């Protein structure tokens, strides 16, 4: 993969999703398909979820925080 | 030459990506794959300055290249 | 793989193509591919309002994914062939 | 299997729903897994907001499968 | 050491889950199972637009339009 | 585990919901790997209003959001 | 195949109904077009990369 997600883990990231969703969370886990596991997940649509899993296939953009 | 090859060798250049979303992204290019997923450094995004960004290929509309481009890769 | 074969049997025929964005283009089918991309020669305007912003250009590459309809004439197509080949798949 | 029960109606009048509130009725001539379609003697109705427009294509319209929602009989 | 996401879905099996589409729809019910494409089997699922329906039995939810999964 | 499901409920009564919000109640004749469905069922749940009644139907698998039993 | 169009000027119609004029330089199997001297009349850029997704229609002029 072109992005080394290893650095990010235990770091707060900002992910845009296809369909106009923003999510900010703490990167707990990830895969080669770019599915993520986020912690303290807040979804800006304020919406608070917790430990979420984000489908890599709709993962549209990813920055830090 | 092919889009992908062009990007592949435009590594280290500056470029401006339009998203399907309507978002403009100004950055220097760091990595490209065959899906056209991009990583950029020194980034500014317009509806925000960031260190690094990752962009899925399927969400790009078009990429403005620096005019240097042809001479820099080739 | 079938509709490719079909379109190949339609070359040098006049067809009217309707794309999703409400654009309508008459012309001569010159080429056909696996994505069902079409190439028309002798571009023309079927309808007054839909027709996009062209003129001098006489040849177009149309992306398959952007076509809704292809308009055909009962004369251009053997129905029975089609039917048994569709069964065949 | 759902694609075979479609072979079932070949040469049999069919009713087709497409994205964008359009509806076709015609005689099934051909279909593919993509549910691409050729129909003949087919009438299309477009509902635009309420009015409905019509369009006739007796000879043989082809239809790109990706717009197709439902395929039944009138 | 890495936590794989599919492993996170695996352990929430038989639990309550919220499934958040890429649209404004949401489903909460018991997670019965999932595949590699993250198609999803829910049981007795509430359907919401952000209450549309109370489902009784088993729902296959197409992984295609799934955006977020939330245990609990 | 999803395949077992597709084979478990065939011939049971199901609601199939499409990307557009339309819902189809009918008997499950079959279903393939691409989510294509064989239905021939009514288009209205009840309260909103029944929009069509069709005996036999095919639902394009790209459009399906879910397949649910009652 | 878009091969006959290489290095020639083209009309480009995007799915959203927008219209471009450019030199077609590169193109791939996914219809990613590589473009030069583009105009949307105000010039957009000297070099630009465009996604196949956005392409409705290419015309040779």
């Amino acid at each position: 993969s072109i992005l080394d997600l290893s650095k990010y883990i235990d770091k707060t990231i900002r992910v845009k999703f296809q369909g106009g969703r923003e999510a900010s969370g703490i990167l707990k886990g990830f895969d080669p398909l770019l599915n993520l596991v986020l912690d303290g997940t807040i979804e800006y649509m304020t919406r608070q979820l917790g430990l979420v899993v984000c489908r890599g296939t709709s993962v549209v953009l990813i920055c830090p925080q | 030459m092919l889009p992908l090859s062009l990007l592949k060798t435009a590594q280290n250049h500056p470029m401006l990506v339009e998203l399907k979303n309507g978002e403009t992204y100004n950055g220097h290019l760091v990595s490209c794959d065959n899906w056209m997923n991009i990583n950029l450094r020194e980034v500014i995004c317009t509806s925000w300055r960031m260190p690094e960004c990752y962009i899925r290929g399927s969400t790009i509309k078009y990429l403005r290249i620096p005019d240097e481009i042809i001479d820099m890769v080739k | 793989m079938l509709f490719y074969s079909f379109f190949k049997s339609l070359v040098g025929k006049d067809v009217v193509v309707e794309l999703k964005n409400d654009l309508s283009i008459c012309g001569t089918l010159h080429s056909v591919d696996q994505y069902l991309n079409i190439k028309l020669t002798d571009i023309s305007v079927t309808d007054p309002e839909k027709y996009p912003h062209m003129l001098s250009v006489k040849n177009c590459f149309i992306r398959g994914s952007v076509v809704r309809y292809v308009q055909l004439p009962a004369d251009e197509v053997d129905t029975q062939l089609l039917q048994d080949a569709a069964r065949k798949e | 299997e759902p694609l075979d029960l479609i072979r079932l109606s070949l040469d049999e009048r069919i009713y087709v729903k497409m994205r964008n509130d359009r509806e076709l009725r015609g005689r099934l001539h051909a279909y593919d897994q993509h549910l691409n379609m050729i129909l003949g003697d087919v009438e299309e109705t477009v509902t635009t907001i309420i009015y409905k427009s019509t369009k006739r294509n007796i000879p043989m319209l082809f239809v790109r499968g990706d717009g197709v929602v439902l395929v039944a009989p009138p | 050491s890495q936590l794989l996401p599919l492993e996170l879905v695996d352990k929430c099996i038989g639990s309550r889950i919220h499934i958040v589409m890429k649209s404004d729809k949401e489903i909460v019910g018991t997670l019965l199972g999932f595949d590699d494409f993250v198609n999803m089997v829910l049981e007795d699922v509430t359907e919401f637009e952000i209450r549309r329906i109370t489902k009784l039995d088993q729902i296959l939810l197409n992984g295609n339009n799934i955006t977020m999964l939330v245990p609990g | 585990t999803p395949s077992d499901f597709l084979k478990q409920i065939i011939g049971r009564p199901v609601v199939v919901k499409l990307n557009s919000g339309v819902d189809y109640r009918g008997v499950l004749a079959c279903l393939d790997g691409y989510m294509n469905i064989a239905l021939e069922q009514t288009e209205e749940y009840v309260n909103g209003q029944l929009k069509n009644k069709y005996g036999d139907a095919f639902i394009r698998g790209n459009n399906v959001l879910y397949i649910s039993t009652q | 195949a878009l091969e006959n169009y290489i290095n020639r000027t083209v009309a480009v119609i995007t799915s959203d109904g927008r219209m471009i004029v450019g030199t077609l330089k590169g193109f791939d199997q996914t219809i990613n077009l590589i473009l030069d001297e583009s105009h949307e009349e105000q010039v957009v850029l000297g070099l630009y990369i465009v996604r196949g997704d956005n392409v409705a229609v290419i015309g040779e002029i």
